[PDB]
C-alpha cells in the first residue's frame, strides 16, 4: 500500500511568487506601512537647538509656567524675555524692551514678533511698519537658513562729519528716537535763504561680536519719504536723497529722487521707510541731503556655516487686540522657513495672551526625543519609510515617501503550502 | 500526490495537509482523509512567519537623509523615490515568500523523516511524504502507530 | 540493476550562476535592451502644454489643414495667429498683425518668430533687429522655463513729465511708430540756442494681468546710439543719455554716454537698441537727454510657480524669403531650452512656406500618449531604462540612461540544465 | 551518475537527458543511451522561462524621473547611474537562475517520483533519479512500462 | 539525526559531521563518533568559500561618481549614502549565506548519495543522509566498505 | 541498523542566516574593507590634466631634477618657467620674468606663487600685494572651477582719450612701470591754478586670445588710495575717483571718494589699490580725476565650458626667505578649491628653495595611472567603497564612504554546517 501526505489548495488559496520557491495562502498582510504625522514643531536633534522668544517662553515670568506655551525644559533652551522681539531690539523704540538675542543652533525656532503689532502703537513717522516688519523678518529668516548662530549687534561704530548736525527727536516717538537709525537734522538748512551742506557718514559691520563670526549682517538701510519736490522744498533745497556705499562707491540702499519719482502718499507728510538688507561686513558710506540724514546704529550678525532650515511660530495676540501676520508671510515668501500656525484663537491660562492650550499642543515636540523628520506638514517619528500623505517642503532629516497603499507589497498568512517545479 | 506536488479541489472540500492512501484489491480506488494531527506544521508556520520581521525591520530601519528649502512639492520626484523604494521592498518580498516555502518544505521534510524513523524500516520511501507500507509485516495498528493516522 | 537518469553537458554548454541554484545552457537572451528614440517635438503629460505659433498652427487659416504642420487636435492646443510672433506682439510695428499670446502649460512649444526677419523689411532706425531678436527670445526663454504661464501685458500705464514734447513719428518707420517703446521728442530742443529740460518718465509693471500673475516681466530698456559727442551735438546739448531706475534709484538699465563710450557705426546716423530685461513689479523711473525719451509700453507676464525645460521650433521661411537664426542662437545659450531643427529646407503645401512634410514629421509627437521622456536627442516612450546613446540635455520624465550593449546581462535558453554543489 | 551530478562529454557526444544502466554478470561494464520521451521536461523548461517575464518586466516598467536644465552632457554622473542601474539588473539575473535552476530541479524530481510510483514499488530509489530495479519480479516489458525505456 | 537535522551539544564535545547509529538487541541504545574521513566535505567547503569572491568583487568594483566643490562636509547626505550601500551590501550577504548553504547542503547530499551507491542496494535510504542497512547480508568488513566506519 | 550522518553544533558555532539557508560557523571574516587613502595631489584622468608651475616643475631648469619636485614624465604635463608665477604675469613688473602661462585640461594643478612674496621686494606703490595676491588667486580659482582652459591675455587693446598725458614712471618701481595697469598722468594738472580735464579710456576683453575661447576674464581693476582729501588736494582738485563702467554706464569698479570716504593709512601716502573682478568679453570704459589714470592692460582668459574641482600646491621659501600664505588662504575662501601643504620646512636638493623631498612625495600621485578619487583628504584607489574616515570636500571622481567597521557585515568561514527548516 501507498501512504502519502497530501498537498491540496481551494479556490480559496492564491498563489505567491517567490525567487527560488512559491507559497499558496488564504489570507495576506501587508509587508509595512504609513508613519502618522504629527502637526506642529519639533527638533531631530536635541542636543543642537535653539529657540528665540518673549513672555510665552520666559520661565522668569512671574506666573511661569501658566503664563508659557513651553514646559521647563524646553524653556532652558530658549532665549526670551517679556515684552521681547526681533524687530523691537532691531530699532529700539523708546520704552519698549531691548533683549539681546544671541545664540546658536543647528534647528532654530523663532516664537516672537507680537511686541511688535499694531497694538504696540510705535509711530515714529514710520510709514507702515507692518510692511517694514514683513521685510526685516524676511532678511533674518534668509539669513539664519545658512547660519549656524546668531546674535543682535546692538551698537555699529558709526561717524558723522557734520560738526552742527544734532540729534532728532520727535513728539510722534515719545519725544526721543530710536535706537536705530540714528537720526542727525542741520537746524541752519531753510529753504529764505540757506541750504546748508550734504551730510555724510560712515558705519561699520564688524567681522565679529563677542564669541559670534559676522559673515553676513542684516541691517536697515533707511531713508525719508516725500509726497513730491514742492513737499520736500518745504524742509530743503534741491530734491530729497539719501544714498548707501560700500567702500569703493557703489550704491547699495537708500532713496535718491533726484533720478526716481517721489512716492508719499498724499498729505500724510514726511515718512520713513526702513528696508532690511543683507550686507557684508566692511565700512560702509552714506550721502544725504543736508537736512536730514539716517545712519544705521544695530544689525544681526549671522555666518554662513549652515543651518537647517528654521521654525517660525505664528505670534499673535489674543482677539482682543490688534495683529498682523507679517511673519506668516515673510515665512512663506523665504526659503527654507516652515511656519507653525493655530487653527483656533490664541487663549491664555495666565492671561488672555498668554498659555494657550492649542499652542502648547503644537510646540510640545520641541519636546521629544525620537523625532526624525521636521517638515511644513509637521514632524515624524522613524517607523516606516513611508507616509499616506505628502511631507510638504521646507523639510529636512530622514523624512518618509509618499506611496499609495495598493503599491505596498504582502506576505502570506493563515495556513501556507509550499509550491515548487511546475507540478506536471 | 505526496509533497512534490500540490492538488487543486472544487468549491467544497478543506484545503490543508491531508492522508492519502492506495491500492489493494486490484485495481483500487485511493482515498482522502480529513487532515492529521500535524501540529508540528502549525507550530512551524507561525515561527517562520514570526522570522520575517527580521527582514521587514532592515527595511522599516532606512530612512534616507534628506534637505529642502524649497516651497513648493516636487512631486515627480518625490514619486519617483517613492517608485525606487517600493521596488526595493518588492525584491526584498520575493526573498522572503521564497525563504517561506523553502523552509518550510524543509520543515515538511523533517515531519515525513521522523515518520520514516518510527516505521524503520517497515516504511519504505517512496519520494518525500510517500510511503510502501506493504500490509503483510504491519497490520492496521501498526500503521496506525507510523502514520499516526 | 541501477538505472538512473543521466545529466550531462557539452562543450557547447556554458554555466551561468544563480544564488542558489546554477544552470546549463547552449543559448543565451539578453534580458532587456535599447528603447527607440525619435526627433522632433513631444509631451509627457497631454493634460498640462501649450503651444504659442502662427500661422502653421493655426486652425482657422483659410488653407487649413494644407497650410499646418500640425494636424486638428494638437492646432487647438496652440495660441496662434497668421502672422503673429512673440517679438511683433513685444514692439507692435505699424501695420503687423499683433497677437495677444496668453497661456498655462507646465510643457511649453514655441513654434514661431519667423513673421519678424530680415524679409519683413522692418527698419525704424533699428540698429539691429537680429541682435534684438535673439536678445529678446533669450529672455522670454529664460523667463519661461521658470514659469508655469505667460501673457503679454499690451499696454503698461505710463505717465511723462514733460508737457511741451509729443509723440514721435519716422518715414523708416511707416510714417508712424510702434506701439513700444514710445517715443516723446522735444521740439524747442535746438543746440542756435536752447538746450531743453531733461526729460523724466514713469512706467509700471503690474503684479497681474486678467487671470495672470505676475511675478516677472520681460521689457525692453530701450536707447537711442549715437556715433559720437559731435554727431549727437547736432541734435542735444551735452553728451546722450537716457538711464532707467528702479522706485528707489539703482541704475537697472539704459545707455549713458556720459560716461560710456559712444559705439554708433560710423555715418550710420542714430539707432535704436532694444535689449530685454527680466524685472520684478513695480513702478520704475527714466531720466533722457530733452530732445529724446523712450518709454516701455509692454512686456510679457510670467509667474514664478515652476515650469519644466521648454521646446523652441526653428522658425524659417522657405528658401526663397530671407531668414534668420536668432531663436536657434537664443535657445542653444539659454539652460532649459530644447531646440527642434530641420534637416532639409522648408517646402509647403498651402504655398512654399506653410505645411513641411519634415516640420510635420518633427512635430508628430506633440501628438502622442505614451511619450515619457523629452530630451534634445529626442523623446521616448517607457519600454526599457536604457538607450544606445545618451539622451543630451535639457531633457525631463522618465528618461533612459546609456550602457554598452555589452553589460546587459543574459538568460539561459534552449535546452537547461540544473547544477547545484560541487558534483564531486 | 542521477540527478545529483551533471557529467562532461568530449567532442561529439549529445548533452542533455539519458537513460543510464548498471552492472549484471559481476562486474558489469554500464552504458548509457540517446535521450529519452521526456517531454515533460521540454514543457516544463518553456514554462519556466516563459515564466521569467514577470521579473523583466518589473525591471523594464521602472525608469526614474529626472529634469536637467544643463546644456551640456553630464557624462560621469550619466554613465554612474547607469552602472548602479547594471549592478541591480546583476543581482535580479542571478535571482532568476537560481530560480530557474531551482524550480527545474523540482520538475526532474517530480519527473522521478511519477516513474518510481508507476512500478510500485519494484523501483526502490537510490537517490533522486535513480532506483534499483531487481531483475527478478521484473522482466524486460516490466521495466519498459516503468521507465519508458 | 542525519543531513535534515542539526543537533546541539554541551561544554566539550566536538561539533561537525559524525557516523551515528541505532538498535541490535531490542531495544538498543545509540552511538555516535567521533568524525569520519569526509575530506570531501573539507574541499566542498573550501571551493563554496573561495566562490563567494565573485559576488564580493562585484561589490567592491562598484563605486558612484561624484563631484562636490563644497568646503565643508556635508556630514548627514554622507551618512545616508553609506546607510544605503551598508543595506544593499547586506541584502548581498543573506543571498551569499544561503547560496552556501544551499550549495553545501548539495553537497552533502552527493556525500551521501555516493555512500548509497556503493553498498547497491545494500544500504537502503531513510531519508538523506540515513540508511538501513541490515546486518544480515551485511556483516561488519560489509559496513565498513559501504560507509567507510 | 539505522546508520546516519550526524549534524552538530557546539558553543562556539553561531547561526547566520540566509535568504533560503541558514549556516551554522565559528569564525567569520568582513566581506570587505576600507581603502587607504593617500595625502597630497593626483589625477583621475592622466590623459586630460594641465600643471601650471615655476622652477620646481621646470625640466629646462639647469639642475633638473634635483631642483625639481616632480620627475620628468609629470614635468611635461606642466606649463611652467623658472622664476614665473600667474601674478608676475598679471602685472608685469619690471625684470620679473613674464612667462604666458597657457593650457587646457579638466583637472588642473596649480603649483607657484612663491615669485612674487614679501621676499622680492616689488614695492611700486603697492598698498598690500600680500592681499592683492589673495584676491588674485581667489577670482583665478574661481574661474578655473569652471573653466577646461586658461591663457594669459598678454595685451588688451586700449585707448586713452587725452592727447596730453604721458606714461608713469617710480623709483619706487625700477625707475619704470607695470606691464599691466597702464599709468598715465597729467603733468598740467596743478592744484597754483591749474585743475585739468576729466580722464578717459576705453579697454576690450577679447572673445577669444589664439586657440582660446574667452567667457571670462579675470582683470584688475586698479585705483589709487588717499589717506584723505586734504592730502589729494596736494595732487588735483576735488575728490579723488577712478570708475569703471561696462559699454552701457553700469559701474563695475574703482574708488570713488566723491561718496566713499578715504581710507588710506595716515602718512603713508599715496597707494594703489588692485582687487580682480571676472568679466565678460566687451568694451569697458574709464573715467578718472585729471591727475592720475590707471587702465588694465592684460587678463586671464577662461571658458564656460566645465572643469573639475582645482588642486593648488603650497608655493612657499625655505625658512631662510620671506614667504606668504595667500595663495593657501584664496584656496581655502574658494568652491572647488583643494590645497596640498606640507607640514615641515621646505628643504631642497639643488638648492636651499628646489626639490623638497616630503613635496616630491605629495606630488608624487600626479603620477599614477589607478587613481579613482581625489579630494581635500587625498586620493585614493578603487579597493572598496569604503573609507574609515571621511572624504573631506572638494573631490570628485569613484570616491568612498565613511562606514564604522562595526556595520560591515561578514560571511562564515572554517567549519560549517547547512541549517534550514525548523528542525523540530
Ligand atoms: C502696510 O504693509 C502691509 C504689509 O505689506 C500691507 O498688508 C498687506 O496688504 C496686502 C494687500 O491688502 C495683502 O495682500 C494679500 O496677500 C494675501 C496673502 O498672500 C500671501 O499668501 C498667499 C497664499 O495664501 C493662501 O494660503 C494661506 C496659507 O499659507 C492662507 O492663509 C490664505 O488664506 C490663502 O488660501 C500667496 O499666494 C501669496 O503669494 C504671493 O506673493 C509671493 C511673494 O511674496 C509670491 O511668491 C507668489 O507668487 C504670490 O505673488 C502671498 O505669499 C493674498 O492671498 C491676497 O491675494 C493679497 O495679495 C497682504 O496680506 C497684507 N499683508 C500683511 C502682513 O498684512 C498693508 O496693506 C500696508 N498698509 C498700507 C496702508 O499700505
Ligand atoms: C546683427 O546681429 C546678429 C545677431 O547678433 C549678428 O549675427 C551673428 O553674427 C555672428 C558673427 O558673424 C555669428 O557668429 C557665429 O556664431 C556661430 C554660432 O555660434 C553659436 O553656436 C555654436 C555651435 O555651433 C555648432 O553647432 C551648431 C548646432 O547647434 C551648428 O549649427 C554649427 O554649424 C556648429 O557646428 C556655439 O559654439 C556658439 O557658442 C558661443 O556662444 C555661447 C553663448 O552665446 C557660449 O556659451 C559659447 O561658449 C560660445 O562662445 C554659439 O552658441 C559660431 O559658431 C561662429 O564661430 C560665430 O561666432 C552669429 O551666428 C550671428 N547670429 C545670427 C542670429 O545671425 C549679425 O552679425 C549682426 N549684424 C551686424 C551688421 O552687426
Ligand atoms: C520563480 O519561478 C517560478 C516558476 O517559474 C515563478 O512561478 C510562477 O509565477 C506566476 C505568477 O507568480 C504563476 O502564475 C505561475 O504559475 C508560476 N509558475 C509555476 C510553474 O509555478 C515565480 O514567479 C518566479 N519568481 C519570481 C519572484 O519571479
Ligand atoms: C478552503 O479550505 C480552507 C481551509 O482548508 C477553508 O477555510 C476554513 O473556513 C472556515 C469558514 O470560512 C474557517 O472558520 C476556518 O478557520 C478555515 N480553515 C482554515 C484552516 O483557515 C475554506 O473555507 C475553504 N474554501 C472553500 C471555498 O471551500
Ligand atoms: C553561488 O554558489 C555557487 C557554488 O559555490 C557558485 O558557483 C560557481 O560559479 C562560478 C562562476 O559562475 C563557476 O565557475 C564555479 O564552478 C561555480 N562553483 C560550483 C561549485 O559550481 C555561484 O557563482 C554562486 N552564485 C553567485 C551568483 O555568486
Ligand atoms: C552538444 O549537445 C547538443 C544537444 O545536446 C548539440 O546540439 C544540437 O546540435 C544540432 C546541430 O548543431 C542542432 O540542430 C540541434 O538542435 C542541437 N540539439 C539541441 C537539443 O539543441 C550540440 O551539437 C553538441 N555539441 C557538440 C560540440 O557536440
Ligand atoms: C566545538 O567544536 C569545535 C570543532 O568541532 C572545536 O574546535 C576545535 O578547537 C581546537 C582548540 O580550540 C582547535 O585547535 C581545532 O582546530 C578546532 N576544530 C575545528 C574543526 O576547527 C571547539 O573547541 C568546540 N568548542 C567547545 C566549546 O567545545
Ligand atoms: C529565512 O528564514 C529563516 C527561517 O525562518 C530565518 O532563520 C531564522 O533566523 C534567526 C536569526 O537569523 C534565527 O535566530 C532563527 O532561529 C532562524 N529560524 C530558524 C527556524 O532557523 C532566516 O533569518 C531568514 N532569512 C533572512 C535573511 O531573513
Ligand atoms: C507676548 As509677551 C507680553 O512678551
Ligand atoms: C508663417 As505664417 C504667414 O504666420
Ligand atoms: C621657485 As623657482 C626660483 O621659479
Amino acid at each position: 500500500e501507498l501512504i502519502c501526505i497530501v498537498q491540496r489548495v481551494n479556490e480559496s488559496f492564491s498563489l505567491h511568487s517567490g525567487f527560488g520557491g512559491n507559497v499558496y495562502s488564504m489570507k495576506t498582510e501587508p509587508m509595512t506601512g504609513f508613519t502618522n504625522v504629527t502637526k506642529g514643531a519639533s527638533v531631530i536633534n536635541q542636543k543642537d537647538w535653539i529657540g528665540f522668544g518673549d513672555s510665552r517662553t520666559d520661565l522668569t515670568n512671574d506666573q511661569f509656567p501658566a503664563s508659557s506655551d513651553v514646559p521647563l525644559a524646553v524653556a532652558k533652551k530658549f532665549r526670551s524675555l517679556s515684552g521681547a522681539s526681533l524687530m523691537l531690539s532691531a530699532f529700539g523704540p523708546p520704552g519698549k524692551v531691548d533683549y539681546l538675542y544671541q545664540g546658536c543652533g543647528k534647528e532654530k525656532v523663532f516664537y516672537e514678533g507680537v511686541n511688535w503689532s499694531p497694538e504696540a502703537g510705535i509711530d515714529c513717522f514710520g510709514s507702515n511698519w507692518t510692511q517694514t516688519k514683513k521685510d526685516f523678518y524676511s532678511r533674518i529668516y534668509e539669513a539664519a537658513r545658512s547660519s549656524t548662530c546668531m546674535t543682535l549687534v546692538n551698537s555699529l561704530d558709526t561717524k558723522i562729519s557734520s560738526t552742527t548736525a544734532t540729534a532728532g527727536t520727535a513728539s510722534s516717538c515719545s519725544s526721543s528716537w530710536m535706537k536705530s537709525p540714528l537720526w542727525y537734522a542741520e537746524s541752519s538748512v531753510n529753504p529764505p535763504q540757506v541750504c546748508g551742506t550734504e551730510q555724510s557718514a560712515t558705519f561699520t559691520l564688524p567681522t565679529s561680536f563677542g564669541i559670534y563670526k559676522c559673515n553676513k549682517h542684516v541691517v536697515q538701510l533707511c531713508y525719508f519719504v516725500y509726497e513730491n519736490k514742492a513737499k520736500f522744498n518745504t524742509f530743503g533745497c534741491g530734491d530729497y536723497y539719501q544714498n548707501y556705499y560700500d567702500g569703493n562707491g557703489n550704491l547699495i540702499g537708500g532713496m535718491d529722487n533726484r533720478v526716481a519719482a517721489y512716492r508719499g502718499i498724499a498729505n500724510a507728510g514726511v515718512k520713513i521707510e526702513c528696508p532690511s538688507k543683507i550686507l557684508n561686513p566692511g565700512t560702509y558710506s552714506i550721502k544725504s541731503t543736508p537736512r536730514f540724514l539716517l545712519v544705521p546704529k544695530r544689525s544681526y550678525c549671522f555666518d554662513t556655516d549652515g543651518g537647517y532650515p528654521i521654525q517660525v511660530v505664528q505670534s499673535e495676540w489674543s482677539a482682543s487686540r490688534r495683529s498682523d501676520n507679517a511673519t506668516e508671510e515673510a515665512c512663506l515668501q523665504t526659503e527654507g522657513c516652515i511656519f507653525i500656525k493655530k487653527t483656533t484663537p490664541y487663549v491664555g491660562e495666565a492671561d488672555d495672551n498668554h498659555g494657550d492650550i492649542e499652542m502648547r499642543q503644537l510646540l510640545s515636540g520641541l519636546g521629544n526625543n525620537d523625532t526624525v523628520c521636521v517638515s511644513q506638514s509637521g514632524y515624524t517619528k522613524g517607523e516606516t519609510p513611508f507616509v499616506k500623505d505628502y511631507l510638504s517642503p521646507p523639510k529636512y532629516g530622514r523624512c518618509q515617501l509618499k506611496t499609495d497603499s495598493g503599491r505596498i507589497p504582502t506576505l502570506p498568512s493563515g495556513l501556507i503550502i509550499p509550491q515548487a517545479g511546475t507540478d506536471s | 500526490f505526496g509533497l512534490l506536488f500540490v492538488g487543486f479541489v472544487a468549491g467544497g472540500v478543506a484545503g490543508g495537509y491531508f492522508w492519502g492512501r492506495s491500492n489493494g484489491g486490484g485495481g483500487g480506488a485511493s482515498v482522502s482523509s480529513t487532515q492529521a494531527g500535524f501540529d508540528k506544521i502549525g507550530k512551524d508556520i507561525q515561527q517562520l512567519r514570526n522570522d520575517t520581521n527580521a527582514a521587514i525591520e532592515g527595511f522599516n530601519g532606512r530612512i534616507a537623509h534628506d534637505e529642502q528649502a524649497i516651497k513648493n512639492l516636487a512631486k515627480e520626484i518625490e514619486d519617483a523615490r517613492a517608485e525606487a523604494l517600493v521596488g526595493e521592498l518588492g525584491i526584498i518580498r520575493s526573498l522572503i515568500v521564497a525563504n517561506i516555502s523553502m523552509n518550510l518544505k524543509e520543515s515538511l521534510y523533517e515531519l515525513a523523516n521522523q515518520i520514516t524513523k518510527r516505521g524503520g524500516g517497515i516504511a519504505q520511501e517512496a519520494g518525500p511524504g510517500c510511503w510502501y507500507v506493504d500490509s503483510e509485516n504491519c497490520d492496521a495498528s501498526c500503521k496506525e502507530y507510523i502514520f499516526n493516522f
